[PDB]
């Protein structure tokens, strides 16, 4: 199978440099007709192709964008870098990176998402949405973890470390005006488990380098 | 005298 | 009593004629070669006296003049000069023997000869005759001077040759009757020359360029064919050969030039290669340039310019109809023997001359010269039509890749050695093939044969 | 230069109905040379990058169902799901390769179903948080279709505003249904002041408003 990885800085000031970093796995850019490209998304926006460097190290951009653009690569490390000017809170988005064949643009990365703002970073605290007869209906009980105050985005957040995926929902962030971001998970489990079974909420912020784990713990009333 |  | 005035001139013609070398054409005419005397016997009304001139006046073409070296002026004398001279080698009674010389640098052609007498402070002037002059390849100072004489006889004398044919598999041959010595021929190929572009456009100049075997020699490219200029042969490689002759009907080239001749200078149907190579040799050997017909089996035919015949595939496997570079099973072209003084003394001999339109040079179907030498050594920035005829030879076959969503293209294979094998003429005195692949590039396969290709190719 | 139209916007299909989705181009990308139609379809699920279902017009890539086919040539294309399994859910791209890379705007697919109220969940501010001296309380809608629903606060009957954010996700590859949450943010002060705490549901599937309340107090 063919694997890729984006990489670099989550957060970024108006007015510099943006460069972020593919790796990847499955097959050598050093192979004669082989092209990696990068694209990116901006929130709720179509994708838009950007640029893309060949095996001998022939390039193209976005006409639009060529005056911003930079590509490397180096086939040593497998790895390919781009370089965009003056990043505007415009150019907030995920940037993918992706392989090229004779085909179209076939295999992406996962994408890192690129914030442009002048603001620090800051880690969340975690607190629990613990199960009471209040978020009970039917051997159903309702559960859940609130990280509230971080930035910039991403968060991840996990169940019992993964052991736990059936009913869990993770909402989206909300920027409050405070100018933090703030989301929730919540799953629902049965009542009997309540009692025996333990549910551990895992959260990781990497920009500010915060993991907790927070049990949330059934309350009676 | 013929195209090869 | 009497002015001294001219009864009669006996040219000798016979004699004059065997010693020029153009003893063996079919012709009543004089026929001379330059840089050469000729004697005369001018029988006049008295002797000389010792207050009395004799002045010559020769010119060929429509507006001769003496700047252009398409006139000449010069007295009876006893000194030979460098130019046109007469020298007075005996006086009997009344009649005078005379020694006439013409400049190895004159333009060939038709000329006129009259003679100019200054006495009883009177002038006088009588037309005596006309001749021909032809290039001179026994004189070692012509530009066509060719010093081995079984080379000369096969080169120059020889009306009947050999040309090859087929491919390189099936190797054959077919003969060929060039006829320069049969009736009205050599007049027709001096006709061409009258009837060229160079010619219609500026006769003064063109008569004046005669001189010039590299002159000669490229409008003879351009005019064998009918393109542009009413020329003398049209080529079809349709099959179909309605309104005309099937070109593998052809035997020689007195029938092509006579009926080119008798319909008024119209072109005649149809020739291929071949065809066009064997007249334009009878042009050549007429005039005094030695030359042959070669043969080159897997002709490329490049059309732009890049020294490779090109095809083209997706990076998938499809094949991309692009392109119009072709190659030919085999095609035919000459060589005449001339020094280059525009070029250097390193390039003199063999040159390229092709009256097939493939290509057109300064927009016109015309092909060379092209030093032989020079395309051996990829040196295609000289004159005339190098790159097109080194791809002849030497082209390398490359497929291409080609990605229509970037456009990039790149090489995918290179085939550097089955353009131009087995290049053909035929032998001095047999009828054996000649390989002559050798004096065209180097060894197939080797290292200097891979760093011309370079070498030429940034001469681009 | 080239510019790539999808249609529909947006499309609701029954589970096991046949969805399509079209697209259409400035100018032809069919390149006349090899006669291939140098388009291609991807799909993106929510949270996820797009993945690659077909190029050149129909030929499908390696390991993707036969129900998804692609079809058309020149300037207008077509995908077509044969049966729309639940878990087809997501946003269809159309690109043209032709000439460099463009992307149509995308078309969202979802599961038509039956209406299907929300079940309502509340749950007071944690002890842990009341120390840091606010109280975000959390009201849950939790399977709902369709989407549109709608949540209000009183807190002791006072009707709230400017202090309560909503999110919703996107539809579910299983039960084909959507949740949402209202987070009410206070000072601890005020939350230390009032008694009772109320969101209130609109939704399709009620004829009248769903309140769901607790009291503050240790029960
Ligand atoms: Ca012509
Ligand atoms: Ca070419
Ligand atoms: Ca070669």
């Amino acid at each position: 199978q063919i694997t890729l990885k984006e990489s670099g800085p989550t957060l970024v000031k108006p007015t510099q440099t943006l460069t972020l970093t593919c790796t990847f796995s499955g097959f050598s850019l050093d192979t004669s007709g082989v092209s990696v490209g990068w694209i990116r998304q901006p929130p709720g926006k179509a994708l838009e192709w950007l640029a893309l460097i060949f095996w001998d190290d022939d390039k193209r951009y976005s006409p639009s964008l060529k005056s911003r653009l930079t590509i490397t690569k180096d086939t040593s490390k497998n790895q390919v870098v781009l370089t965009m000017t003056n990043m505007e809170p415009v150019d907030t988005a995920t940037y993918y990176c992706a392989h090229r064949f004779v085909g179209t643009l076939d295999v992406w990365g996962q994408g890192t998402t690129v914030t442009v703002s002048s603001a620090s970073t800051k880690g969340p605290s975690v607190f629990p949405l613990a199960p009471s007869s209040k978020s009970t209906s039917g051997g159903t009980a309702a559960l859940g973890c609130l990280v509230k105050d971080y930035f910039p985005e991403p968060v991840t957040v996990s169940w019992n470390s993964g052991a736990l995926t059936s009913g869990v929902h993770t909402f989206p962030a909300v920027l409050q005006s405070s100018g933090l971001y703030s989301l929730s998970s919540v799953v629902t489990v049965p009542s009997s488990s309540l009692g025996t079974q333990t549910y551990i909420c895992n959260v990781n912020h990497k920009p500010s380098n915060t993991k907790v784990d927070k049990r949330v713990e059934p309350k009676s009333c | 005298x013929v195209p090869l | 009593m009497a002015a001294l005035g001219v009864q009669s001139i006996n040219w000798q013609t016979a004699f004059n004629r065997q010693a020029h070398h153009t003893d063996k054409f079919s012709s009543q005419e004089l026929i001379l070669r330059r840089g050469q005397n000729f004697q005369v016997l001018m029988i006049m009304n008295k002797g000389l006296g010792s207050n009395e001139r004799l002045e010559f006046i020769v010119s060929t073409g429509p507006y001769p003049s003496e700047s252009a070296m398409t006139k000449a002026v010069f007295p009876l004398s006893n000194g030979s000069s460098g130019g046109w001279s007469a020298v007075l080698q005996a006086s009997n009674g009344n009649t005078l023997t005379i020694s006439i010389s013409s400049p190895a640098s004159a333009p060939i052609g038709r000329y006129t000869m009259a003679l100019q007498i200054f006495s009883q402070g009177g002038i006088s002037s009588v037309k005596l005759g006309t001749f021909i002059l032809l290039f001179n390849p026994w004189l070692n100072v012509d530009s066509v001077f060719m010093g081995n004489h079984a080379e000369r006889e096969e080169y120059v004398q020889e009306d009947a040759g050999i040309i090859f044919v087929g491919s390189t598999n099936r190797i054959g041959m077919i003969g060929w009757n060039f006829g320069q010595f049969e009736e009205d021929i050599l007049s027709i190929c001096l006709s061409i020359l009258d009837r060229s572009l160079n010619f219609r456009r500026d006769a003064a100049t063109d008569v004046a360029s005669r001189n010039d075997p590299k002159y000669v020699g490229r409008v003879l490219s351009a005019m064998i064919n009918s393109n542009d200029d009413n020329g003398v042969l049209a080529g079809n490689w349709s099959g179909t050969y309605t309104g005309g002759r099937d070109p593998r009907s052809w035997n020689g080239s007195v029938e092509i030039l006579k009926n080119w001749k008798k319909s008024g200078f119209s072109p005649v149907r149809y020739g291929q290669c071949w065809v066009f190579a064997g007249t334009l040799n009878t042009a050549l050997r007429s005039l005094g340039i030695p030359s042959r017909v070669i043969t080159n089996f897997n002709s490329a035919h490049d059309t732009d310019r890049n020294l490779s015949v090109d095809v083209y595939y997706d990076p998938m496997g499809n094949p991309l109809d692009k392109g119009s570079d072709s190659v030919w099973n085999f095609h035919v072209w000459n060589e005449g023997w001339f020094v280059r003084s525009d070029l250097g003394p390193s390039y003199g001999g063999w040159q390229v001359l092709d009256a097939t339109p493939q290509e057109r040079s300064q927009g016109v179907f015309q092909c060379g010269p092209a030093s032989v030498i020079g395309v051996r050594e990829g040196d295609v920035q000289l004159n005339f039509d190098m790159p097109f005829i080194f791809a002849e030879v030497n082209a390398d076959r490359i497929t291409w890749l080609y990605d229509n969503t970037t456009g990039k293209q790149w090489k995918n294979s290179v085939n550097s050695h089955t353009i131009g094998r087995y290049i053909s003429t035929k032998a001095v005195g047999s009828n054996a093939r000649m390989d002559v692949t050798d004096k065209y590039k180097y060894p197939e396969g080797s290292d200097q044969e891979r760093q011309v290709f370079q070498k030429a190719l940034g001469k681009l | 230069d080239i510019v790539m139209t999808q249609s529909p916007d947006s499309l609701a299909v029954s589970l096991g109905e046949r969805a399509t989705i079209n697209c259409k181009s400035s100018q032809s990308v069919l390149y006349s040379s090899n006669n291939k139609n140098y388009l291609a379809w991807y799909q993106q699920k929510p949270g996820q990058p797009p993945k690659l279902l077909i190029s050149w017009a129909s030929t499908r890539e390696s390991g993707v169902p036969d129900r998804f086919s692609g079809s058309g040539s020149g300037t207008d294309f077509t995908l077509t799901i044969s049966s729309l399994q639940a878990e087809d859910v997501a946003v269809y791209y159309c690109q043209q390769y032709y000439s460099l890379w463009t992307f149509g705007q995308g078309t969202k697919v979802e599961i038509k179903r039956t209406v299907a109220a929300p079940s309502v969940f509340i749950f007071p501010p944690s002890d842990e948080q009341l120390k840091s001296g606010t109280a975000s309380v959390v009201c849950l809608l939790n399977n709902f279709y369709p989407r549109e629903a709608k949540v209000q606060w009183k807190v002791d009957n006072a009707l709230q505003s400017g202090n309560s954010q909503e999110s919703v996700t996107e539809q579910d590859s299983k039960d084909s249904t959507y949740s949402l949450s209202s987070t009410l943010t206070l000072s601890k002060a005020d939350y230390e002041k009032h008694k009772v705490y109320a969101c209130e549901v609109t939704h399709q599937g009620l004829s009248s408003p769903v309140t769901k309340s607790f009291n503050r107090g240790e029960c």
